[PDB]
């Protein structure tokens, strides 16, 4: 399963 | 740093165009566009995940959007109708995860405009029991059979707004609980120590600015057309 | 940051004349990414050739498999041919049937 | 015994030529099972293995929607990134990553991963403790400091200890048959004179399915890994590997040289001689 | 979807008060306690992090397993009279995270005060039959059954100038025959 990213540098 | 929205009240009658306009100066690529009704919390409109692009949310139906800067995110209602009576907020989102910081919100009362009245403002004075034995006067004031519940109370003393010792009640109350066209009523008290409130040169004034009809709006009655007004009472230290 | 990639041309099955098999040409150890890789037969391209999905190693470093079905002859030459920013000019490994 | 899932994805900006291409891909160990590829028409997440064809609407929704949301949050990070080097529009950029699980033999979750690189140069990765981060510049150190206080590392040690290992799980037994079974390599060797008095001697090895394998070179020493040739593992295009060494012999000394090889599909490793 | 305490919670002054949060979608990846005063916007409180996550009075914990989320108010004040939304950050089907916000629960902190109940006859600056009665401090009540007396929901003030943490409401009605003693 693919993980969730979402957060900014 | 943070959101901005306008209007903050509004009545419009049924077939009546409305832009919600709100902005946003924190940077942030996310905006969205919420309602928000009694016995529902919050229902996504549109949001827009960056500049150039919006999309969709839980209810759209009714509504429309554009993303004007990385700024400015507005919503319109091309048709009012009385389904969309609620209250819109506006926020924003560094993207799409993170916590949304909102906006002032905006009130619409998507009705008839023969529904529209202001408020019968009334001030009464303190009782003389409560001065002998707790040294200090209370007035309260009484913003009587306004429909749109679109106002913002005041209290001057002497010609300069007072913030302390006052209380407005947190909600308008509903004269008729079951009604759903039904007058709104508000109160509000001041609390002075007891000798300023029998200084007679001492004026007190409660003043209820009314948020109701544009002066464009078309007035077919026979009374006077309930345009932003500023109903407001008064006494003085007897 | 830029890194010349390897270049290996090889059979999927050690080649046997008349048998079908297929052409590779994997490189690897690249960046950037972009590369332009192509399949020769007699000197001349091969049209259908087929490619992995772009990944790389522990590295950072690309690697890619260009592929292509095709039946040797004894005397027939097969060739990869790489042209990356890293090349002045395409780079040309020939076919071997023991490399 | 151990297995990993680990997905690779690239991000590589085309200035004037539209918004940055993504691609993603999957793999459980060395079988690639899964990709994305945002200059394709589908704009999904697409099958690359056998036995991921049969998951249902709901996971290819799923996992397009999050690799899709992945493509636009490496967008904004290369927007992001060129801001903290201060540099121009001008060029091409990359921004890839890493990430996955080494769940082990049925001894469950053993490690984890989150890497980033900006332009084939580390920038952050997350520790093993799955609780602090490697911050490789002072502008990546930026990015350490904004993820400490939002607490990202327990998002990714709660995926990476959670949906990695149960994704993972549940694809070594729906591809049982494929990602379970070992293949040992195939050996043999060839002898070509390269001048009047030396022999290029090379062993082969063919055909094996895990990358992983030690091929060395041998004379009466028992190790001369000084002269010998070693290429890269590479993949035959089936889902094996090859792999092959070579050694400069004397003309009548062949015997002389033995090669080894290990792996392991051989119970136990090979010697291999002329 | 979000699920939280029904409500309303009504506590006395200095309560210690806990809020109950459930989310229904294990893929959730970020969680928030939000606070919204009655009739203005929501604003966020705190980030729920599951190690732990307290600023001051406010206390917040998160479990995965269960997944369900608590906020903890110590030395509940007047001041802390709003609605507390629940905030979950979950993908949805498309490629987007929004955060999905629950009902809320109204939390209504009411004084410990004076031993004065009382009510006051009030009267208008101009009108001869007017009348307003008002209240000191509770016992929350609403309890005016009667069709023609309005009641209002009793405004807790906190009064750091005169010191006094009043709690009054205010009481009307159209009729002359308007007892203050019988609304």
């Amino acid at each position: 399963n693919y993980n969730y990213l979402y957060r900014l540098f | 740093a943070g959101v901005t929205q306008t209007p903050k009240f509004q009545v419009l009658k049924t077939g009546q165009s409305m832009t919600l306009q709100c902005a946003q100066d924190m940077n942030h690529n996310s905006m969205y566009w919420y309602r928000q009704d009694p016995g529902m919390g919050l229902r996504l409109i549109y949001y827009s995940a960056s500049e150039g692009t919006t999309d969709k949310g839980e209810v759209p139906n009714g509504y429309n959007v554009s993303r004007l800067n990385k700024r400015e995110f507005s919503l319109r209602l091309e048709s009012a109708a009385p389904s969309q009576t609620s209250v819109y907020f506006c926020a924003s989102s560094e993207t799409g995860g993170y916590e949304q910081y909102f906006g002032p919100g905006t009130r619409l009362t998507v009705t008839d405009l023969k529904n529209v009245f202001p408020p019968e403002v009334a001030v009464f004075e303190p009782s003389e029991a409560e001065i002998s034995h707790t040294q200090k006067a209370t007035l309260v004031c009484l913003a009587t059979g306004f429909y749109p519940d679109h106002v913002e109370l005041s209290w001057w003393v002497n010609g300069k707004e007072v913030h302390s010792g006052v209380c407005t009640d947190p909600q308008p109350l509903k004269e008729q609980p079951a009604l759903n066209d039904s007058r709104y009523a508000l109160s509000s008290r001041l609390r002075v120590s007891a000798t300023f409130w029998q200084n007679p040169r001492n004026h007190f004034r409660c003043q209820v600015q009314f948020y109701g009809l544009s002066e464009n709006d078309e007035w077919t009655q026979d009374r006077a057309k309930p345009v932003t007004q500023i109903v407001s009472a008064e006494a003085w230290g007897r | 940051i830029q890194r010349t990639p390897k270049i290996q041309v090889y059979s999927r099955h050690p080649a046997e004349n008349g048998k079908s098999n297929f052409l590779n040409c994997y490189v690897s150890g690249f960046h950037p990414s972009d590369i332009e890789v192509d399949l020769l037969k007699n000197g001349e391209r091969i049209e259908k050739v087929e490619h992995s999905d772009l990944s790389f190693s522990k590295d950072w470093s690309f690697y890619l498999l260009y592929y292509t079905e095709f039946t040797p002859t004894e005397k027939d030459e097969y060739a990869c041919r790489v042209n990356h920013v890293t090349l002045s000019q395409p780079k040309i490994v020939k076919w071997d049937r023991d490399m | 015994g151990s297995h990993s899932m680990r997905y690779f994805s690239t991000s590589v900006s085309r200035p004037g030529r539209g918004e940055p291409r993504f691609i993603a891909v999957g793999y459980v160990d060395d079988t690639q099972f899964v990709r994305f590829d945002s200059d394709a028409a589908s704009q999904r997440m697409e099958p690359r293995a056998p036995w991921i064809e049969q998951e249902g609407p709901e996971y290819w929704d799923e996992e397009t929607g999050k690799v899709k949301a992945h493509s636009q949050t490496d967008r904004e990070n290369l927007r992001i990134a060129l801001r903290y080097y201060n540099q121009s529009e001008a060029g091409s950029h990359t921004l890839q990553m890493m990430f996955g699980c080494d769940v082990g033999s049925d001894g469950r979750f053993l490690r984890g991963y989150h890497q980033y690189a900006y332009d084939g140069k580390d920038y952050i990765a997350l520790k093993e403790d799955l609780r602090s981060w490697t911050a490789a510049d002072m502008a990546a150190q930026i990015t350490k400091r904004k993820w400490e206080a939002a607490h990202v590392a327990e998002q990714q040690r709660a995926y990476l200890e959670g949906t990695c290992v149960d994704g993972l799980r549940r694809y070594l037994e729906n591809g049982k048959e494929t990602l379970q079974r070992t293949d040992p390599p195939k050996t043999h060797m060839t002898h070509h004179p390269i001048s009047d008095h030396e022999a290029t001697l090379r062993c082969w090895a063919l055909g094996f399915y895990p990358a992983e394998i030690t091929l060395t070179w041998q004379r009466d020493g028992e190790d001369q890994t000084q002269d010998t040739e070693l290429v890269e593992t590479r993949p035959a295009g089936d889902g094996t590997f090859q792999k092959w060494a070579a050694v400069v012999v004397p003309s009548g000394e062949e015997q002389r040289y033995t090669c080894h090889v290990q792996h392991e599909g051989l119970p136990k490793p090979l010697t291999l001689r002329w | 979807e979000v699920e939280q305490d029904p409500g309303p919670f009504n506590v006395p002054e200095g309560a210690t008060v806990a809020f109950n949060c459930t989310y229904s979608n294990s893929a959730s990846q970020s969680f928030f306690w939000y606070r919204q005063d009655c009739r203005k916007e929501p604003k966020l409180l705190m980030s729920v992090y599951s190690s732990g996550n307290e600023d001051g009075r406010f206390t917040a914990q998160l479990n995965r397993a269960s997944q369900y989320i608590s906020l903890l108010i110590r030395d509940s004040k007047l001041s802390d009279s709003a609605t507390y939304l629940c905030v979950v950050n979950a993908h949805s089907g498309a490629g987007s995270y929004q955060l999905t916000f629950g009902k809320g629960t109204k939390l209504s902190v009411i004084p410990i005060q004076n031993p004065d109940p009382a009510v006051y006859q009030l009267r208008d600056s101009k009108s001869s039959d007017k009348s307003v009665c008002l209240f000191t401090d509770f016992t929350n009540v609403s309890q005016s059954k009667d069709s023609d007396v309005y009641i209002t929901d009793k405004c807790v003030l906190d009064m750091r100038s005169m010191d006094f943490k009043s709690n009054s409401a205010v009481a009307w009605s159209n009729k002359s025959d308007f007892a203050c003693a019988n609304a």
